């Protein structure tokens, strides 16, 4: 029901007219509003009637992929998994070293944190038990134990430095790799393979 | 200036 | 411990968020890429309120970027310490708003919110004591307005207990950018009178004025705006961050200044700011602090303490001083001017003491003043709405989103008892 | 002599302590402003000259 | 942020062609068609270093379109794209709304289908045309109509040319350009009035150019066009996009005619002589004799003003020009409307083409109000319009072409009452 | 500060033509724009504002529009060596002549230009922001300069209002004389410079002409020295304003100190000294002589006898090498001297203004460069016997209503010419009133 005859076609209320001169004399005597601006408001309800009878039209009917050079192989590439990565976790730094961070720092996120300490204490341990083992086991700890005021118990376990079979740490370890103790440039010692 | 995947179509290096 | 959470919404709220993580990352010594190269310890105590650890001592904010135009993010990303944010953080939409309250609050608040509010609970139930939620955003845009709007009701919804402070920027009809602002600032203020905690009214008239007369710079761009909104949100909290001899966070500014609940909109300015060439001429004292704090100029309110009253008003002191200098120069203040203080609330003025200033200054102030001054802009702002809506002009791109006229009434009934106590209670 | 002392917020263009956490420093106040408009005004007068050639 | 473009008739293609001209020189592309990510709300990137515009040239007569075929822009325009027609529609509304509309109307309807389709994030349409021919106005009105009705909620931004009060190159431009503004009255949803006689006034004051042609004409339109879109194009301070218009412009969906201004508009003499600066360009942009279509905004009311800012522009000086202009008691703005400006500021300043008469300058000014004396320009089509149809003189050739004596009537009564909203809104 | 002026008519942008070549040697601005050397002696930087508005830059327009009729002198100004200076747009011109015609130039021809006058001279104000006031020249014998000259002033009223227009007009002679009709033409200028013009500062030709052949001994004295002379006056006047001084003074202090009514504001023009290049090394500068010849009726600017009038108030305007104390001993001399008198309505009828550049030269002219000079503006009512010698050879023309067919035909009528007969007469009696 629009008061203005403009949303109408030219035939279309000519052929009403045409039928009925009835509702073709409203269509004009609708405009009777004295205030124009609520002649405007019912034109804008209207109108904007009119458009929520009509439907919404999404713009992304055709999808557009970018392509690196164009050709399916390469698209359809995935790339191998080839990685000379360290095997150890405790290798990498996932934390910002614990000597430079301040000691009592240290000591209170040791005491909320035992865990990812001790990792970071032994880098090059893997194994729960290795990092959890002792602080008398790793002749580097000592170092991070009086510089963070941890006490060290005499004795522990033994005086003699040693008892990390596992772990190649300071002077007790050998590379698994064929040119043990590193730097294998041919083949006759292996070139750092098995 | 064309694309390169139709300036050297069946260009093949073979070694 | 205490816990603060970011949101920033619009191309103003992202713009000034931006400026302030950037001062906060210059005051507790973080680099651009995310790492701390401070000397003192003094800083790594107290940055869990703004900071989480990631990875290899990484810091990122906690904060929330939102909005609806890609050119905010693009903008953000580019600058320096735009590489501190978390990406999944940057909860974003696609169509924009465009300067329509109904827009951001009903059509596209709506399927935006839920990922938004799911980032928002993500990051606040991570921390362990929530402190209070702190928003920057506009009253004049679309997606700053209705979509922060709707996001401080959810908000409120959820957790109706914690604090919150909204810095919000009123447009003024002497310096108006866009037609429909009184339509968007109207609802917006509505809004905010019955969900927020406390608001912190900002005018980009007193900004430009500020620059123009006490720092007399020649260019005064966005930049300068957003650097002083950075500094008052810095100094708002820094009582948190820091020791002091006389500590106040943001309940205890709260409740000594809220006399009643509906009167939560305070003024606010910071202190020292002089121009390059007076720097030489003024010493570093307290009553070199306080004579700036009191002055009307160095408001960033467009409204005269003067022509008003002031209800209860607060200093946030920085850096080494005396407790009795300050209280003598607050009971100073209020003894000479006993006009302009109301009478039956002795003690108008909270005080409080920091020890650590700002980097690279000596001293350091903020103000937050609670006076019945504030409901002039409200005037000024409802004569303009009621020029329009009387016509109705501009409303059909309301009414299509299916807001009703009543929404209009309603918010203008608020309005207009919310001056008119505000005017009783001078 | 506290204020005999001291040293004021921020002395000359270049200070090492003025970071942006102290406002003493404005990005706003563009110096050498005046340099732009020379330099604006010679590209200028070479557009001009060119397009009336 | 794509926009796409499509032109109408003689004037509406010519205005293209200068258009997509400014459009490559700007962002530095070839005419080949590839340069030696702003293009992307014109020219979209096919297969690998090319780029094609987002844009339709239709037309009834093949002579142009072919001669665009065969021009300087070969390749860098799709072959489909360019839609030319058979038969003219000489000057006929009725012609070339309802005898050769209907086979060519559905050609341009599924082009631009799929070039909608190809986009992604479309702002919306735009038209060029002339209402003064017959292809711009008879098939120009069902494509509208039909854009209309298939698509509805998007904008279709309407640049036309309306016939000026005495400078004209036909007769029955009248009862094309009534039949026309019905139509376009309740389909587009922003229009901006281009007359061809302020064209010619500004270029023979102000650029003085004594002899121009409609080169010079569709260089200004393509340039005040292209400062209009740069805020979608470029970052700037402070951008505004394609729908800030409808939002900030139109008080009422009825009432959507925008008088159109530019400034600076100086040549490399001049440019020499008068400083450049962003007070008085602004100030410029607001005189009578500076507008683009033939209307004096002294007799009418302002409801609102746009303004684009492009170049060495920074919030200060616009906002104090503004309030200078706001104080100023030579214009008056609407009562109900106590803040009618919005202001854009964009960083890139307009670019010249060889062989052009602007003077390159670091700052110019578009500006785009909407007032009244839009009912002035009706009011005196209209009286010239009803001195023909008096004695019903050229009626034949519409009655034969389809139509009746009803369509001119009721068409003059809609003008009529849009003639009423323009002198009642603005009390 | 600034102050923008208007040139209307054939003789007035010939005297704007000379001001602004004084301006452009004095300031330094080479012709074609730029000032090669950007340092400053004397007034210091930022002098040149007043005249000269920076545009991009390597150019200084002048804050002027030459507007007229005829577009033969115009053009001949548009071609000749200053080309780059001036704004091809400020220098408007007409299509056809007003043709000694009040009527043609008010009413037919004028109505076409007069706007695009104000719309220029809108945005000359615009650009400006310290405008002290306006400033005009013209000859009410001509056409366009009597003619236009009132419409253009009444519409500048209407529009600004209370700003400041200082008239600089050119009365005919009482016997020398170029036109036949002009008598009408400074009656009907009269009438409305009255009431619009806010000071109004006279200037006869023949006067010059008697200065001309008895100080600067040029026996054959042509418009050129006489356009040369009147730019020294107004430099002489503005200098206050463009350069430092010791007691400086502006545009709005002469309507405070020289104008006792709104209605009387006409003032004697005075120079010293006007000598030769050979005639100044024999003769000594010093304030005392040079203050003494700016009083005298031999060296005054308008044919008129001060000594058969009373002096109301004076202005001094002092440049170059002049201190407060000789001045003021200077002053005082001459209120000894009983020849001159003045009105018992203001006993300190003097106003004194000092300068420290001296006046410029400029090669080809006639004056001598000097260390000192004075520029006296007087209010006596001498102008009452020369505004009732006009009246009367005015009236002579009308008994027989000669020449009225041309006004009445223009469009005006009769009525007009008793109103400003009877405004005359009107003004005549004020001035004897005021005389008592
Ligand atoms: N202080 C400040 N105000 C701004 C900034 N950006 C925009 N504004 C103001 O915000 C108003 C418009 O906000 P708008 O751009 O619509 O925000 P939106 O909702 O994100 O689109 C203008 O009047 C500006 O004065 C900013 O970085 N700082
Ligand atoms: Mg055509
Ligand atoms: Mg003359």
């Amino acid at each position: 029901g629009p008061i203005y005859p403009s949303t109408l076609r030219y035939k279309d209320r000519l052929d009403c007219g045409k039928d009925d001169a009835f509702t073709y004399n409203r269509l004009y005597t609708a405009t009777q509003g004295s205030d124009v601006w609520a002649r405007l408001t019912v034109d804008a309800s209207v109108r904007q009637s009119s458009a929520r009878s009509r439907g919404s039209f999404q713009e992304g009917q055709a999808m557009v992929r970018h392509s690196f050079k164009n050709s399916g192989f390469d698209s359809n590439t995935c790339p191998a998994v080839l990685t000379h990565s360290t095997f150890k976790a405790g290798l990498y730094s996932y934390g910002v070293p614990i000597e430079e961070q301040h000691p009592i720092t240290a000591r209170r996120f040791k005491q909320k944190q035992p865990l990812e300490f001790m990792t970071q204490i032994r880098p090059h341990t893997e194994t729960t038990n290795q990092a959890l083992r002792m602080l008398g086991t790793y002749v580097s700890d000592q170092p991070h134990a009086d510089r963070l005021g941890m006490f060290i118990p005499a004795g522990c376990p033994g005086g003699k430095p040693a008892y990390h079979p596992d772990v190649t740490t300071g002077g007790f370890g050998l590379l698994p790799t064929l040119p043990r103790r590193g730097m294998g440039a041919t083949l006759t010692d292996g070139r750092n393979l098995k | 200036k064309l694309p390169q995947w139709v300036e050297n179509d069946r260009k093949v290096l073979r070694f | 411990m205490r816990e603060i959470v970011h949101i920033q919404g619009g191309q103003c709220g992202n713009q000034i968020g931006a400026k302030f993580w950037e001062v906060v990352s210059d005051e507790h010594g973080i680099d651009p890429t995310g790492t701390y190269h401070g000397d003192s310890d003094l800083q790594l105590e107290r940055i869990n309120v703004y900071f989480n650890e990631a990875t290899g001592g990484r810091y990122v904010p906690r904060a929330i970027l939102m909005d609806l135009e890609p050119g905010t993010m693009d903008s953000v990303r580019s600058g320096p310490y735009g590489q501190i944010f978390r990406p999944d953080n940057f909860v974003f939409g696609q169509t924009g708003a465009g300067n329509n309250w109904a827009k951001g609050h009903y059509t596209e608040g709506a399927e935006l919110i839920d990922s938004v509010l799911d980032v928002v609970r993500k990051e606040a139930e991570s921390c362990d004591c929530l402190q209070g939620f702190q928003v920057c955003h506009s009253l004049g845009g679309g997606t700053g307005s209705g979509m922060g709007t709707l996001l401080i009701s959810k908000i409120r919804e959820e957790y109706p207990d914690r604090m919150m402070l909204t810095f919000s920027v009123v447009p003024s009809p002497k310096v108006s950018d866009t037609v429909v602002e009184p339509y968007n600032a109207t609802l917006s203020v509505h809004q905010l009178v019955e969900n927020a905690d406390e608001c912190m009214v900002l005018d980009n008239e007193a900004l430009y004025d500020i620059c123009f007369r006490t720092l007399k710079l020649t260019t005064p761009t966005f930049g300068d705006l957003n650097h002083l909104i950075s500094a008052v949100m810095s100094g708002i909290t820094c009582c948190l961050r820091f020791p002091g001899q006389l500590n106040a966070d943001l309940r205890k500014l709260a409740v000594n200044l809220i006399p009643f609940p509906r009167l939560h909109f305070f003024m606010v300015g910071f202190t020292p700011l002089t121009s390059r060439g007076s720097q030489q001429y003024r010493a570093l004292t307290v009553p070199e602090l306080t004579q700036q704090m009191w002055d009307a100029k160095n408001m960033m309110c467009a409204a005269d303490p003067r022509h008003g009253r002031y209800l209860t008003a607060s200093a946030l002191f920085r850096g080494r001083m005396s407790t009795k200098e300050v209280d003598e120069q607050m009971l100073n203040v209020q003894n000479k001017n006993s006009s302009y203080f109301v009478e039956w609330i002795p003690n108008n003025v909270k005080s409080s003491v920091c020890d650590i200033p700002p980097k690279g200054l000596k001293m350091s102030a903020t103000f937050i003043g609670n006076s019945t001054a504030i409901q002039e802009m409200f005037k000024r702002v409802s004569e303009q709405f009621t020029a329009m809506f009387r016509r109705k002009a501009f409303l059909h791109w309301y009414t299509g989103e299916g807001m009703d006229e009543m929404e209009f009434t309603e918010a203008e009934s608020n309005m207009n008892d919310l001056v008119s106590e505000y005017q009783q209670y001078q | 002599d506290a204020k005999q002392l001291d040293m004021p917020g921020r002395v000359g263009d270049d200070d090492n302590r003025l970071g942006p956490s102290s406002l003493q420093k404005f990005d706003g106040e563009d110096l050498t402003a005046g340099d732009r408009k020379k330099a604006q005004i010679e590209q200028s007068v070479n557009w001009w000259a060119e397009q009336t050639a | 942020r794509e926009v796409i473009s499509i032109h109408i008739g003689q004037a509406g293609i010519q205005v293209g062609n200068a258009c997509w001209e400014l459009y490559c020189l700007e962002h530095g592309i070839q005419p080949d068609g590839q340069m030696p990510d702003a293009f992307n709300t014109f020219f979209s990137e096919t297969g690998a270093g090319k780029h094609v515009p987002r844009c339709i040239f239709l037309d009834l007569e093949p002579t142009v379109v072919d001669e665009v075929r065969t021009g300087t822009y070969r390749q860098l325009f799709h072959p489909e794209q360019l839609i030319s027609g058979k038969e003219d529609a000489a000057n006929n509304f009725a012609r070339g709304h309802y005898t050769i509309g209907k086979e060519i109307v559905d050609l341009a309807l599924d082009r631009i289908r799929k070039l909608a389709d190809n986009c992604t994030g479309l702002q919306g349409f735009l038209v060029f045309n002339a209402v003064g021919g017959g292809t711009g106005s008879g098939l120009g009105s069902l494509l509208l109509e039909r854009l209309s009705v298939d698509y509805g909620k998007k904008s279709k931004l309407g640049f036309t040319v309306y016939p000026s009060p005495q400078v004209s190159t036909a007769v029955v431009e009248p009862y094309n350009s009534v039949l026309s503004t019905h139509s376009l009255l309740e389909h587009t949803d922003v229009a901006v009035m281009l007359d061809n006689e302020a064209i010619y006034d500004i270029c023979r004051r102000s650029l003085d150019i004594e002899r121009p042609t409609y080169t010079n004409l569709n260089r200004l339109i393509a340039q005040v066009i292209s400062s209009l879109t740069a805020s979608l194009r470029f970052d700037g301070a402070l951008n505004v996009d394609i729908t800030e218009f409808q939002t900030n412009l139109v008080p009422y969906p009825r009432i959507h005619f925008m008088l159109s201004s530019y400034a600076p508009i100086i040549s490399a003499e001049k440019a020499y002589h008068e400083q450049l600066s962003v007070a008085e360009i602004t100030n410029a942009a607001f005189e009578p004799a500076s507008m683009m279509v033939k209307c004096d905004p002294r007799h009418g009311k302002y409801m609102a003003c746009c303004l684009m800012y492009r170049g060495d522009v920074v919030p200060k000086d616009v906002n104090a020009s503004v309030a200078t202009i706001k104080t100023k008691r030579t214009i008056q703005f609407v009562d109900w409307c106590p803040t009618g400006f919005k202001c854009g500021i964009n960083y890139q300043p307009p670019t010249v083409v060889p062989g052009g008469d602007l003077a390159k300058v670091q700052r110019a000014v578009c500006m785009i109000s909407n007032s009244t004396a839009i009912g002035e320009i009706f009011s005196r089509l209209d009286h010239k319009f009803d001195l023909m149809y008096a004695k019903r003189a050229f009626v034949h050739w519409y009655v034969g072409e389809g139509m009746e004596e009803g369509e001119f009537s009721e068409a003059r009564e809609d003008l009529a009452a849009l003639e009423k909203d323009f002198e009642e809104v603005g009390a």
